[PDB]
């Protein structure tokens, strides 16, 4: 055949002698991703329980809310889009990029092509595939361009900085209610998990050749490598920590107490 | 515990070939590299293995101790219980001379094709100045015993024959990011590294990174950075 | 069968291999190099000290004056002094042009190379990166022959116009054409198919013997050949009785069966050594690293009487000692290495050390200047050349050694080949001669002998009778038993082919073997005083006059395994000026006769 039953490698006729459950991580990965995907579609286009009017709460996942057809106050930046028909989400602006932020990631880049495109399914397995190209054709040539949505993910964390911020709101003024606490933790993490980055560590000081004449992005860069080092842990982190904050942020809009910690 | 062990050795040259079952006795404390010499000692005089040293530091005794590519003098031998199989090949990525031998060639002719360092055409032998901070990262990966256990698992010329022309493979990336990292080095690479040693066949799997035995991090440390910057190079609209 | 035409061979690629080449090739000279491993594989990758160097990047007080005081203190005052004023007015030059080809060693705060304090120096001088300097060394010369053949790429038109690199190639003769070097034989081991080389000059640089014992730190390829090869090509062997043992090497775990334990383990708790008794018979100091002959012979007497371990040594414990994570703490890379190497619990469970050979201080019989060979055009420089390290070496002189005379040896090799008036040629007499002798284990040969149990045996032999401790009963019946043994090579039969067969290879090395024991046993017999590495029981009494004598091997006749004499040369005089004043009357009254009479004021 093609790549380990070639004529001039030595005559093993089984596809792996591995003994152990090599498969077991892609089944993990795959359902992994198809859960995170099947509840950010559905919940992205439900279209209501997004937003709690007493306490400023509003899900990331409807956090650019843009159009007149939104609940009052939860347009933060302006209401600019008349009303939608049913397949566009409410939180159009963001919701492409953040996929594709995600989808360009070099971690999910690894998981996925093990997972679903079987590149290797596992280290020592030989492929289900003849010819590889790699990232070389036009499709996947298009994965170099992650830093652009690196750019646009850090807009994306100010904006729901600025949504974590202002939900410190009772119906007298200030307010802490748990739900502050469901944000603030998610915010932070989106933010350790933007930051963990490889194009951040690249544009930080990762292309840089002498780090002696660069004290400040020298110290940059090894923060940023301490935080690179996780970064297959905080992407999955980040993922079930935006699933919570939804769950919990409908289960208040539609119906459920807050537990406040400054009651109005 | 001193106990008889199974060994399915892989016996044949590149004519063909067959795993073949012998029972060796095994001590507490000995790896794999020992049980073959004993084996070769008391009944296969003739079985070829290619070691050097037997202490890591390498990279002659490379296998795939049991479908993982491993140094046979470094695989602890207690990793297995005492009435599992233990599966002993060459590597599969190579052309096999015999028995446990590859022809490790490709590697050595991929050696002489990138360019070495290059240093000022003007600075003396005794007046280099570098800092610590300046060379560390290339002296990460100059801890790599030429082993080509890395080689050897990466899926882009393991599984595919006719990639062997076009890419370099992680050792050598690897090389082209501690030349350019080095902070007395003079030429680019970077256009290269990228149009005649096929970075962009490698997709970012990180099975390499997995099988090193001097625990480099190749895939976050080498590949990925080098890839930024033939993106800066060639695929960044900022111009 | 095949033939190549070169100018010079360097049979082996390590350090003084690799300068050698790269030497040769900037005078101008096609050489080839034949490894008997992979390129950059020798034996060289295992030091993880550091190249001794007078740099004074550390500080400035340093001179090659005080390296040169400390070369010939450690070595007792019979080195070869002009080999150790040359590397130490030399070694910095090297390790400054190694990062011209792209080493990369550890900074100081001045962005200069790093300097470590080691044992026997005044001042601190080897320049090291973490613990895997001769690995950078060995990467950095390897990379720079690369290099220099992509040069010869450019311009001639070719990567080997210049320089050819021939691996997994074994050598096996010398040929001579009258007395004079005519070309190198061996074989590929990958197909077995013989090859001849065809250069007027070769230079050894073959590394070291320590296969020969049961117990060394030493790779599969130091077999002894390169002695074996220049003494039967016609050269002299000197120094042979003076070989580093180091008295606590861990012997029982296989995976883990050469690895030097060093002193500062017994800077706590250490060898309890027996089944119920710490039998050192014990601020007056502790038993803790006595001159370690003492160490070595409280071991060697418990091994006969007391206590010994199963696989022959003692235990040093240190699990019954200070906390475990006081340990983890002061012994970081041991514990780790030996948790995951051997399955051992240094905070756990006693170790199983004893005497380990580690390095040759004896070889070829080199002119300082140049290099080897007395009638030949033959050439050696590194572990396999004599004269440098008279009793004892430094640790980190090695490594500077290599390129200071790797150096050496090349320029020497190219200023023969320009200086000949016409080449020697090759016989084909001496080929076929070789051919035979080389295809000579395939026979039946009716008694036959497994090359593995008579390695095994020699192994046992040397380790029992000629070891840290030399008593000259012991000699006696080694030299007795060594004669049997090579009797029994007679008839050595190798079963299979001769594609990549390690029993034929064992069978070949074996000869090499057996010579390079035949000299050790025969100086350690003749040399009747103790010395540095040679321990003599029966005569302890350290430095006899006995320092202007060398005891130079060379070969009487009688194949296959050739018979050696042992003689008693005179060293030359001195030193010249080299009897500083820093070198006191005091401190050489301890070493000389009263032969001086030029020295003071
Ligand atoms: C475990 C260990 C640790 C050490 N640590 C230190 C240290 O910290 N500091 C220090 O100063 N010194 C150290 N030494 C000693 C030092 O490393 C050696 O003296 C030095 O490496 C010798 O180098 P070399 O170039 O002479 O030979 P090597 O590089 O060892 O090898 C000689 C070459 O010759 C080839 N060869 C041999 N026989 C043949 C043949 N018949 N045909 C063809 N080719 C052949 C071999 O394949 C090899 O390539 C250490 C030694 C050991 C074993
Ligand atoms: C947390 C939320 C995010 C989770 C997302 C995870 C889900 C990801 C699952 C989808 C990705 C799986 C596809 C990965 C392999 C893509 C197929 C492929 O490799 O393309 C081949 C060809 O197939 C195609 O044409 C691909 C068509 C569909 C791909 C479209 C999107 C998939 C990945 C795009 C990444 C985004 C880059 C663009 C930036 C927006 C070319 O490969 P080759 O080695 O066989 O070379 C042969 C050359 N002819
Ligand atoms: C393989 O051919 C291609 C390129 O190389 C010539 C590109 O740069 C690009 C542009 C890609 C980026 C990331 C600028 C595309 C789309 C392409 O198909
Ligand atoms: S990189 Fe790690 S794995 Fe690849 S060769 Fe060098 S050491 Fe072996
Ligand atoms: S496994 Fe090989 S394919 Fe790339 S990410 Fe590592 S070099
Ligand atoms: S590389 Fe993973 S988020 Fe950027
Ligand atoms: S034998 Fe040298 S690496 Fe295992």
């Amino acid at each position: 055949a093609t790549g380990v039953f070639s004529p001039r490698r030595a005559q093993i006729p089984e596809r792996t002698l591995r003994t152990d459950r090599w498969w077991q991580a892609p089944l993990l990965t795959n359902l992994g991703l198809a859960a995170f995907v099947i509840y950010a579609t559905i919940r992205a286009f439900w279209g209501s329980a997004y937003w709690v009017a007493d306490y400023h709460y509003l899900t990331p996942f409807y956090s650019p809310c843009v159009s007149t057809a939104c609940a009052p106050g939860s347009s933060h930046f302006g209401q600019w889009v008349g009303d939608l028909p049913w397949f566009i989400p409410m939180a159009f602006i963001s919701l492409p990029f953040l996929l594709a932020f995600r989808l360009t990631c070099y971690y999910y880049r690894k998981a996925y092509y093990r997972s679903v495109w079987q590149s290797p399914t596992a280290c020592a397995v030989a492929e289900p595939h003849a010819k590889y190209t790699g990232e070389t054709r036009f499709p996947l040539i298009l994965q170099n361009i992650h830093r652009y949505f690196f750019y646009a993910a850090v807009l994306i964390s100010l904006v729901n900085t600025y949504d974590a911020i202002t939900a410190f709101h009772s119906p007298s003024g200030f307010g802490f209610g748990l739900g502050n606490v469901i944000l603030t933790g998610n915010v932070i993490l989106l933010w350790v998990y933007t930051l963990s980055c490889h194009s951040c560590r690249h544009v930080t000081g990762g292309r840089l050749k002498h780090f002696s004449k660069h004290p400040v992005r020298y110290w940059i860069w090894t923060q940023v490598s301490k935080l690179n080092t996780r970064h297959m842990l905080f992407a999955w982190i980040t993922l079930g920590t935006l699933v919570l904050t939804d769950f919990y942020i409908m289960l208040v809009a539609s119906g459920t107490i807050s537990d406040l910690r400054f009651i109005g | 515990a001193t106990y008889d062990a199974k060994l399915r050795v892989w016996r044949g040259d590149d004519t063909g070939g067959e795993l073949h079952d012998y029972t060796v006795e095994v001590n507490d404390g000995e790896v794999v590299l020992d049980i073959i010499h004993r084996l070769q000692a008391t009944q296969t005089p003739d079985l070829a293995v290619r070691w050097n040293c037997k202490a890591g530091k390498c990279g002659s005794c490379s296998a795939e101790i049991n479908g993982r590519p491993r140094l046979m003098c470094m695989t602890r031998m207690s990793t297995f219980g005492e009435d599992e199989v233990v599966t002993v090949t060459p590597l599969r990525t190579f052309p096999v001379m015999r028995d446990l031998v590859t022809d490790v060639s490709f590697n050595y002719e991929k050696a002489r094709q990138i360019p070495s360092f290059t240093p000022p055409k003007d600075l003396q032998p005794g007046e280099y100045r570098m800092q610590q901070e300046d060379v560390n990262r290339s002296q990460e990966f100059r801890k790599c015993i030429e082993c080509f256990l890395c080689q050897n698992v990466c899926h882009v010329v393991r599984d595919h024959e006719e990639n062997k022309e076009n890419f370099a493979g992680p050792r050598f990336h690897m090389r082209i990011a501690e030349l350019d990292m080095h902070p007395l080095d003079t030429v680019d690479r970077k256009e290269m590294a990228q149009d005649e040693f096929g970075l962009g066949y490698c997709n970012i799997t990180k099975c390499c990174t997995e099988v090193c035995p001097e625990h480099i991090k190749i895939t976050d440390n080498a590949l990925i950075p080098m890839k930024e910057r033939v993106a800066d190079r060639k695929y960044d609209p900022i111009v | 069968l095949e033939r190549h035409s070169y100018d010079v061979v360097v049979i082996g690629a390590g350090g003084a291999g690799l300068r050698a080449v790269i030497e040769a090739r900037e005078r101008g000279l096609r050489v080839a190099v034949v490894t008997k491993s992979l390129f950059g594989k020798a034996h060289t990758v295992m030091a993880e000290g550091g190249c001794a160097a007078a740099m004074r990047n550390v500080n400035t007080k340093d001179s090659w004056q005080v390296h040169f005081g400390d070369t010939m203190r450690g070595g007792k005052f019979l080195n070869n002094w002009r080999m150790a004023e040359l590397h130490a007015q030399e070694a910095p030059d090297r390790v400054w042009e190694l990062e011209t080809y792209g080493a990369l060693f550890d900074r100081t705060k001045d962005g200069k190379i790093s300097q470590r304090n080691f044992g026997g120096h005044t001042y601190p001088r080897l320049a090291h990166v973490g613990d895997r300097t001769g690995l950078e060394i060995i990467r950095t010369l390897q990379q720079k022959i690369v290099s220099l053949q992509q040069e010869d790429k450019r311009e001639l038109g070719d990567y080997e116009a210049r320089i050819r690199v021939f691996h997994e190639t074994s050598i096996t003769e010398l040929i001579l054409d009258d007395g004079k070097i005519a070309g190198a034989f061996g074989y590929y081991r990958e197909t077995g198919n013989f090859v001849l080389f065809e250069a007027p000059a070769v230079v050894l640089a073959t590394g070291g013997i320590g296969k020969s014992f049961k117990v060394s730190s030493n790779s599969w390829e130091y077999t002894g050949d390169g002695h074996a090869l220049a003494l039967r090509a016609g050269s002299a062997l000197i120094n042979m009785e003076f070989i580093q043992f180091h008295p606590t090497g861990m012997v029982w775990p296989l995976s883990v069966k050469g690895i030097l334990v060093t002193e500062g383990v017994r800077g706590d708790g250490g060898v309890l050594k027996n089944s119920e008794g710490k039998r050192f018979m014990f601020a007056r100091r502790t038993p803790d690293l006595l001159p370690r002959d003492e160490v070595a012979r409280a071991i060697n007497a418990e091994v006969k009487a007391g206590r010994g371990s199963p696989h022959g040594g003692v235990y040093l414990d240190i699990a019954s000692r200070m906390p475990a994570e006081e340990i983890k703490r002061r012994l970081p890379s041991m514990y780790h290495q030996f948790i995951e190497l051997a399955e051992v619990d240094i905070t756990k469970d006693a170790m199983e050390v004893g005497p380990t050979c580690h390095y040759v201080m004896g070889g070829i019989e080199v002119d300082p200047d140049t290099a080897a060979g007395a009638t030949p055009g033959l050439f050696a420089a590194g572990e396999c050349s004599g004269g440098m390290h008279g009793s004892n070496r430094l640790g980190g002189n090695s490594l500077s050694d290599l390129l200071v005379f790797g150096r050496r040896a090349g320029l020497g090799a190219a200023d023969y080949v320009r200086a000949l008036p016409d080449r020697p040629k090759v016989s084909e007499a001496a080929v076929e001669d070789a051919t035979r002798l080389v295809l000579a284990p395939f026979e039946p040969k009716a008694e036959p002998e497994n090359p593995y149990t008579l390695h095994a045996e020699l192994q046992q032999s040397m380790n029992d009778l000629v070891g840290i401790i030399r008593k000259e009963a012991e000699i006696q019946e080694a030299l007795d038993r060594l004669q049997e043994l090579k009797r029994r090579y007679a008839n050595v039969t190798v079963e299979g082919g001769r594609v990549f067969n390690p029993g034929w290879h064992l069978a070949i090395d074996m000869r090499n073997m057996l010579l390079v024991s035949e000299c050790v046993a025969k100086a350690a017999l003749q040399r009747t005083e103790s010395r540095g590495g040679h321990t003599r029981d029966d005569y302890p009494e350290m430095d006899a006059n006995w320092r202007n004598t060398l005891l130079v091997c060379r070969v009487s006749g009688g194949d296959p395994v050739v018979p050696d004499v042992t003689v008693t040369p005179e060293q030359q005089v001195p030193m010249r000026p080299d009897l500083l004043g820093c070198f006191e009357l005091s401190e050489l009254e301890k070493y000389y006769t009263p032969e001086e009479l030029a020295e003071h004021p």
